């Protein structure tokens, strides 16, 4: 199965995902003009202090296709603003 | 059933008489390392040789091309709009990548010709000053090289403490720590406090001057910063022997699973990577190995004390139950210190010791979810108070530059070792200050305890993080 | 016939297992031996 | 060539050297003359 | 005659260890 | 001289003074040369 999240302006979804076996992930937009990337922390001291990592290291496009290795990932939307907003979804993925 | 008697030939008859040889093949050749100060004239010309011919090298494989992986001027990734630092911090897989970084190092310095390899300087033995290969004024191209990339020069601000280092617990404070360090039995939680002791006298040795190895930019161009690692690998290494025969694995670890699995960069590059074995080498469960790697010490002793007596004097801390401290820290971007003050339960404020922390405006965020434990009970038994005691910490907090900081840090926590227990015990203090860190991992068997002022205030294990919505 | 004294079902019955974990470490002492004889032992100059 | 300095450090890069010597208790013979001293194998027993 | 090769098994390698005229160079190599 | 078809010898004779100047003082060698095109970056350390 595939799981879809659009870059939505502000997040209602609940923040914690535990997902299923087979459960790849996409990013959408649904503005064309909110294609922005998205990054990744991996810590729950930067979900809370959003420190944006230089560079494209660790950050998915939209619109992509995603398949991620079992692991815990605390995502947070490039934007800066988004920090203050709360985009801090948790996701790990299920290997059985 | 049975079988023909001309399959097999009739044997033969030999007699050896009795007493009262084989050659020594394999000359092993691999480049050895040996202490600092126990060389002479042919192999201290041979290593001032290969290190001034690499810095005269300005070839891919040049003194410059081999360090701007660690500290500047951040070529980190290949080719993209911006760039970071291609330095692994704060991450329990930090020991390959400079393992990596020492053996290329090594592998330069055969290729210039030197046939002895790194050597290592032991700093747990007291030493009135540093050796004098490297302090050394009289044409010494160890005592400070001038970056043609910054284009300026690094400054020397060695810590006169380091020479008068305070007695605590009638030992060396830094031999009594890393004993502390070496006292764990799990791989991770031994290499936590591991990396933080190499952060520790980083800043020690780079003192206040900015053209420092203190900070990370300045950091990866001098020759005592790049024999440091050859050092943490030694002890890494040693560590490794002694734990081996303790009935306790050491390379198999659940606690840094995700990471354990890519390859090292920009080791794993093809643009700027000549060496084929360190091209080939990338992966962190075929690096532990080192007869691949073929370079070996010759001895393992510190401070005149041999294996086994760590391996009794362990329990024979254990034995005598001790408090401690512990913090929680997480990246900044920039290297700076901080000191610890007592605030005891109606009591003047005691000082005990400091911190030091090593990073860089490129740094990938990271964070420390395990604890760091720190021994602030020297004045607990000085002023007599009982372990399980009440009282407060404050921090003072200063880059090396020598000014103010705004990044604090987490409150503490309390981590006991009782008498003739391998387990720890964490007590958590349930007080009006939100000032804990989120999430703290914890080691096997751990003893847990609440601490409060009455304020009873119990907890509930809710079964989610949504629980917190 | 279909016991593990044939060579080839031996490996199905987890004795296998045990036997050759033990003569492997009764094996691996004798590389304790070369140490201690100060021999080689991490090369074999024999059919290389 | 040598200053102070160097020829210190030249003394504590000797002190750690290991050496053969050969310990000598003389006296004097009412004349000068001199010793050759040669080293062989141990073989105290063609 | 050119006979058989298979009477003879395959050949084991072993080893054994044992018991003015000035030239002027560049700076960079100096 | 400058400008004038006898600058190479003259200077080629200027370079051998030199280097007899210089074999006065000790030395084995005459006056380094290198390349300025090589892929560098500036001057060679001892020169600063």
């Amino acid at each position: 199965d595939v799981l879809i999240l659009p870059l939505l302006e502000e997040n209602k979804l609940p923040p914690k995902v535990i997902v299923s076996r087979g459960t790849r992930v996409r990013f959408h937009s649904p503005v064309s003009s909110l294609n922005a990337n998205v990054k990744e922390v991996g810590s729950y001291t930067s979900l809370s202090l959003c420190s944006i990592p230089p560079g494209d290291a660790n950050s998915y496009d939209p619109d992509v296709n995603y398949s991620l290795e079992p692991g815990d990932y605390f995502f947070v939307s490039s934007n800066k603003a988004r920090c203050e907003q709360g985009t801090r979804v948790q996701i790990s993925i299920d290997d059985e | 059933t049975q079988l023909a008697s001309s399959l097999l030939e009739s044997p033969s008859v030999s007699f050896v008489p009795g007493k009262g040889e084989d050659p020594q093949p394999t000359k092993t050749k691999d480049v050895v390392r040996y202490e600092v100060s126990a060389l002479s004239l042919e192999q201290v010309s041979n290593l001032r040789n290969a290190l001034y011919k690499l810095q005269n090298d300005d070839g891919p494989n040049g003194y410059e091309a081999i360090a701007s992986f660690h500290g500047a001027p951040k070529l980190c990734p290949e080719n993209a709009t911006d760039r970071y630092a291609c330095c692994t911090h704060g991450m329990p897989v930090f020991p390959h990548w400079h393992r990596l970084l020492t053996v290329q190092f090594e592998m330069a310095l055969r290729d210039k010709g030197a046939l002895l390899g790194i050597p290592y300087w032991d700093w747990t033995r007291p030493s009135k000053a540093l050796p004098s290969l490297l302090t050394s004024t009289d044409n010494n191209p160890f005592s400070t090289y001038q970056i043609k990339f910054a284009q300026h020069q690094v400054t020397r601000d060695v810590q006169p403490g380091l020479y008068n280092r305070r007695k605590q617990s009638g030992l060396d404070s830094l031999f009594y720590q890393t004993l502390e360090t070496l006292e764990e039995t799990n791989y991770c939680d031994f290499e936590v406090q591991f990396e933080m002791l190499h952060n520790t006298i980083h800043a020690l040795v780079g003192g206040q001057g900015t053209y420092s190895m203190s900070t990370l930019e300045y950091s990866a161009f001098d020759p005592f910063f790049m024999i440091h690692h050859s050092s943490i690998d030694r002890i890494w290494q040693i560590w490794q022997t002694l734990q081996k025969l303790r009935h306790r694995s050491f390379n198999y670890a659940r606690c840094a699973l995700r990471n354990l699995y890519r390859p090292l960069e920009p080791f794993n590059y093809e643009s700027k990577n000549p060496n084929p074995v360190t091209r080939a080498n990338s992966r962190p469960v075929q690096i532990f190995d080192a007869s691949k790697f073929h370079y070996n010490f010759d001895n393992l002793n510190l401070n005149g004390h041999s294996v086994s007596e760590i391996n009794t004097i362990i329990e024979n801390l254990r034995d005598h139950d001790r408090v401690y401290a512990g913090f929680v820290l997480s990246g900044i971007g920039v290297s700076a210190t901080a000191n610890v003050k007592l605030v005891p339960q109606g009591g003047d404020p005691v000082d005990v010791g400091s911190f030091y922390i090593l990073g860089g405006d490129g740094e990938m965020p990271w964070a420390y979810e395990r604890v760091y434990k720190y021994d602030v009970t020297d004045a607990l038994e000085k002023l007599g108070l009982n372990a399980y005691s009440n009282f407060g910490f404050q921090v003072t907090l200063t880059k090396y530059n020598g000014e103010q900081l705004d990044a604090s840090l987490a409150t503490p926590v309390v981590i006991s070792r009782p008498a003739n227990a391998d387990y720890d015990v964490l007590i958590l203090p349930l007080l009006e200050e939100n000032k804990l860190p989120p999430k703290v991992i914890v080691s096997r068997g751990t003893r847990v305890r609440f601490h409060s002022p009455v304020l009873n205030a119990n907890v509930k294990e809710v079964g989610s993080y949504t629980s917190l919505s | 016939p279909y016991g593990m004294s044939t060579l080839e079902y031996s490996a199905y019955d987890p004795i296998f297992f045990i036997h050759h974990s033990n003569v492997d470490r009764q094996f691996a002492i004798w590389q304790a031996l070369q140490r201690y004889r100060g021999l080689d032992y991490n090369s074999a100059n024999c059919n290389i | 060539g040598l200053n102070i300095e160097q020829l210190y450090n030249l003394l504590e890069q000797r002190r750690a050297r290991e050496r053969a010597l050969a310990s000598f208790t003389l006296h004097g013979l009412g004349f000068s003359a001199n010793v050759r001293i040669k080293v062989c194998d141990h073989d105290d027993d063609q």
